[PDB]
């Protein structure tokens, strides 16, 4: 009871001890009583103090320690904690970057139907203030137009925490549209075509690109195959389905006699 | 019954070059090459059977829909 | 009067007068339950006059495309078109050669197979009626 507040936290966190010292006191707090009636009772909102405050520190610790399931796992119930029947609740000051940690996260698996659904709750924070929601919503404009090359330079802009473990993989599927895009049949470009379309003057992502896919720097030429279809076609090959096509017809016109 | 008649007479025409080149009796020669020219003669699928099927076909099909 | 003003700006290239309309009438569209046009309706901005260009051209430089979309760089006008075809603005395609946009084949809707999709909807729904009429008329 009332087990290590910040123990291995405010100072340094690598340690995995106190991970399954959180285990045990997530496994104190859910054997208190409960989360689910919150009928009234501020003396019971005494510990949802608590608790949603040692998810927090869950949460930090999950994205600290390079996690993907755990770190929606926590966050989820975070959410759940914000999904609070009656909220008399004070509010707890880390929760708009929580949100953002999540609203990045989620930007980057690419789950757009569920970054714009998720926005609705939040009354003027998007405009007005919060400079932690409105870094993923200004970036997610900027993948709207034409902007790629902004969210490449104002990566280096984060008014908290570097968010390193949601913008690389972030980047990352920036990298392979840039790639799908050029992967097509469009078969032979340059080296500086790299730099331009794919990016990076001599980096080690030209060998990157050299072991993964092909695209080897010849004589300065890089060779993309052709990605280009073959289209067998006949189309009268819809013979028998056409002659089942019409022999419903008939039969719907009879047959209710 | 039309087209149950039709592989009928081709059952038929199936079991005589069995049994005439399988190796049982004695080969006719007129019966051989007046067969070979209707393997010759079927028609097969192009472009121009294909833009003129959907020509017509759909302009049967108008009426009816 | 907010939304016929605001295709207005939409129409047209003009951004400062669209930023003058969400001061202007922001309040009606916070009233309506429409906050999320800002986010999502700029990016039809620059998606409205390359969607015009390319159903009005046929074989466009990409050089060209950059003025007449403002865009005041040729090097992203690779950019903003492959977001169009990828997402299926246009069934337009790059040379990535020399600058060419060039459009589709030549239209072949009537002996393609096309008329027989739209002829087997209206046979499928038009005596469906027929089926559902007749029963439904004769209760005594």
């Amino acid at each position: 009871m009332y087990e290590q507040l910040k123990g291995e936290w405010n100072r340094k966190s690598p340690n995995l001890s106190k991970c399954g010292e959180e285990l045990g006191r997530l496994k104190l707090v859910l054997l208190e009583l409960n989360f689910l009636p919150t009928t009234g009772t501020k003396l019971t909102k005494q510990q949802l103090i608590l608790a949603r405050d040692i998810l927090e520190i869950g949460a930090q610790w999950s994205i600290l320690r390079k996690d993907i399931p755990s770190f929606e796992r926590y966050m989820a119930q975070l959410k759940c904690y914000y999904f609070d029947y009656k909220e008399q609740l004070p509010e707890s000051a880390y929760m708009h970057q929580l949100l953002g940690l999540n609203l990045l996260f989620l930007l980057s698996q690419n789950r757009v139907a569920e970054f714009h659904t998720e926005l609705e709750r939040l009354p003027a924070k998007d405009i007005q203030t919060n400079v932690y929601i409105k870094h993923p919503v200004s970036l997610e404009q900027y993948l709207m137009e034409g902007s790629y090359n902004k969210v490449f330079l104002a990566k280096g802009n984060i008014p908290a925490e570097s968010y390193t473990f949601f913008i690389d993989i972030l980047l990352d599927t920036i990298r392979d549209e840039i790639a799908g895009c050029i992967e097509k049949a469009y078969e032979k470009i340059l080296f500086t075509e790299a730099t331009r379309i794919l990016f990076f003057n001599t980096p080690k992502k030209m060998t990157d690109y050299a072991k993964k896919r092909g695209w080897v720097l010849g004589p300065n030429n890089y060779y993309s195959f052709a990605s280009q279809q073959q289209k067998p076609e006949d189309t009268t090959i819809p013979s028998t389905e056409l002659a089942k096509q019409v022999i419903e017809y008939a039969r719907q016109l009879e047959m209710i006699v | 019954h039309g087209l149950k008649g039709l592989n009928s007479k081709l059952l038929d025409i199936r079991s005589y070059l069995e049994k005439v080149a399988t190796g049982k009796l004695p080969i006719n020669h007129q019966i051989i090459y007046q067969l070979q020219d209707v393997f010759n003669l079927l028609p097969d699928v192009s472009l121009q059977e294909f833009v003129k099927a959907f020509y017509l076909k759909t302009n049967d099909q108008m009426v009816v829909v | 009067m907010p939304y016929f003003l605001l295709t207005q700006a939409v129409r047209t290239g003009n951004l400062a007068k669209f930023n003058q309309v969400l001061d202007q009438f922001g309040e009606k569209f916070q009233a309506d339950g429409t906050y999320t046009l800002i986010i999502r309706l700029r990016h039809n901005v620059i998606k409205t006059g390359v969607r015009m260009i390319s159903l009005s051209y046929s074989r466009i430089s990409l050089a060209d495309i950059a003025q007449k979309l403002q865009l005041d760089s040729p090097e992203d006008a690779e950019f903003i078109v492959a977001k169009a075809i990828r997402d299926g603005v246009i069934e337009a395609s790059i040379n990535h050669e020399k600058g060419y946009v060039q459009s589709k084949e030549m239209i072949d809707i009537y002996s393609t197979r096309e008329p027989q999709l739209a002829f087997h909807q209206r046979i499928s729904f038009c005596l469906d009626i027929h089926n559902m009429s007749v029963k439904a008329m004769r209760f005594p």
